[PDB]
C-alpha cells in the first residue's frame, strides 16, 4: 500500500539506481 | 455524402491511441486512423459499417 | 514516447496498460496507486458523443508488463474493472480541464518485483519538486513518432519506453499553445535550444509523470500524460494533469 509506495522492489529496496535516475537528481540541485 | 466525410482524419491533441474509421473520399472507402481521445471531428466512426452507412459516397 | 529509450525491467512497477481487443481502439497508460485503484486520463475512457455509448467497460488492465506485444506469464497480471470514476467536470469540447479518472479493480492485485504502487504527492512534495527546470519521468508504449495512421521506420515500441523531461515555466506553456491551460495542468519538455528531445505520443495518455524525492528516496506521481499539439515538436510541449491539485478529489472518491 501507501506505507512503502514509491520504493521499487528491483531498485530502491536493493539500493540499486536505474541508469538515468541521477539525471533527475541533478536537475533538482539547481535545475 | 455529408460534408464532413470529405474532411481528412483528425487525431487531435490528446494522447490516447484509439483506432477508428474515417471515410477516405479520394479512395471512396473507409480506413482506420489513430484518434487521440479528444476533439473528434465528425469523420470519426466506430466501425467501417457505420462509416460506410453514413459516408457511402461523398 | 518520442526520443525516449527502452526502460529497464522493473523501472516503473506502477505502469499499467489499458487495453481493449474489440474495438482494438485502445492503448492508454495508467498508474497503480493502491492494490485496488488505478489512475488514468478521463479521455481514455470516453467515445465521441455520436457513438451514444456510456457503458464504459470490456477493458483489460494489464499490470506488470514490459513488452508491448508479448504476454508475460509469471510476471504480468490482467484485471477487470469494478467501477470507473471520471472527473464530473472533465471538459473535452472546452478546456480539456480536469482530465483525470480513477478505476476500481475487481479484486486487489498482489505486488511483486514487477508490480508496485507510486506515491501521490503531498503539499511538501509538490512544493519541493514542481519547479521549472526540474526533471520528471514519463513512461509509455505509445507511438515513437507523430502519426495519424502509419509512419516511416518503426511505429510502436516493443517494450516500455522512458523519457525524462523538464517542467517548463507556466508563461512558456501559456505562450506555446492557443488552448487555454488551467492551474490543473502543467507542461514539460525541452526548449528548441536545449539540444535534447523527448515527448509522450499517441498511446501514452494516462501514463504517469513521476519525480524522485531527493529527501526520502520515494517516487511521486506529479502528473498524468494528457495532451499536446503533435509529438516532440520544437516550441511545443506536452501537458500533464496536475495530480496534486486534484489530490482531494482522488481522496474523496477513494
Amino acid at each position: 500500500g501507501e506505507a512503502d509506495c514509491g520504493l521499487r522492489p528491483l531498485f530502491e529496496k536493493k539500493s540499486l539506481e536505474d541508469k538515468t535516475e541521477r539525471e533527475l537528481l541533478e536537475s533538482y540541485i539547481d535545475g | 455524402r455529408p460534408d464532413f466525410c470529405l474532411e481528412p482524419p483528425y487525431t487531435g491533441p490528446c494522447k490516447a491511441r484509439i483506432i477508428r474509421y474515417f471515410y477516405n473520399a479520394k479512395a471512396g472507402l473507409c480506413q482506420t486512423f489513430v484518434y487521440g481521445g479528444c476533439r473528434a471531428k465528425r469523420n470519426n466512426f466506430k466501425s467501417a459499417e457505420d462509416c460506410m452507412r453514413t459516408c457511402g459516397g461523398a | 514516447i518520442v526520443e525516449g529509450s527502452d526502460a529497464e525491467i522493473g523501472m516503473s512497477p506502477w505502469q499499467v496498460m489499458l487495453f481493449r481487443k474489440s474495438p482494438q481502439e485502445l492503448l492508454c497508460g495508467a498508474s497503480l496507486i493502491s492494490d485496488r485503484w488505478v489512475l488514468t486520463a478521463a479521455h481514455c475512457l470516453l467515445y465521441p458523443p455520436w457513438d451514444k455509448n456510456f457503458t464504459e467497460n470490456d477493458l483489460l488492465v494489464r499490470i506488470g508488463k514490459h513488452s508491448r506485444t508479448r504476454y508475460e506469464r509469471n510476471i504480468e497480471k490482467i484485471s477487470m474493472l469494478e467501477k470507473i470514476y471520471i472527473h464530473p467536470r472533465y471538459n473535452w469540447r472546452e478546456n480539456l480541464d480536469r482530465d483525470i479518472a480513477l478505476m476500481k479493480l475487481k479484486k486487489p492485485v498482489a505486488f511483486s518485483d514487477y508490480i508496485h504502487p507510486v506515491c501521490l504527492p503531498d503539499r511538501e512534495t509538490a512544493a519541493s519538486l514542481l519547479q521549472a527546470g526540474y526533471k520528471g519521468r514519463v513512461t509509455g508504449w505509445g507511438n515513437l513518432k507523430e502519426t495519424w495512421t502509419t509512419n516511416v521506420g518503426k511505429g510502436q515500441p516493443s517494450v516500455l519506453q522512458v523519457v525524462n523531461l523538464p517542467i517548463v515555466e507556466r508563461p512558456v506553456c501559456k505562450d506555446s499553445t492557443r488552448i487555454r491551460i488551467t492551474d490543473n495542468m502543467f507542461c514539460a519538455g525541452y526548449k528548441p535550444d536545449e539540444g535534447k528531445r523527448g515527448d509522450a505520443c499517441q498511446g501514452d495518455s494516462g501514463g504517469p509523470f513521476v519525480m524522485k524525492s531527493p529527501f526520502n528516496n520515494r517516487w511521486y506521481q506529479m502528473g498524468i500524460v494528457s495532451w499536446g499539439e503533435g509529438c516532440d515538436r520544437d516550441g511545443k510541449y506536452g501537458f500533464y494533469t496536475h495530480v496534486f491539485r486534484l489530490k482531494k478529489w482522488i481522496q474523496k472518491v477513494i
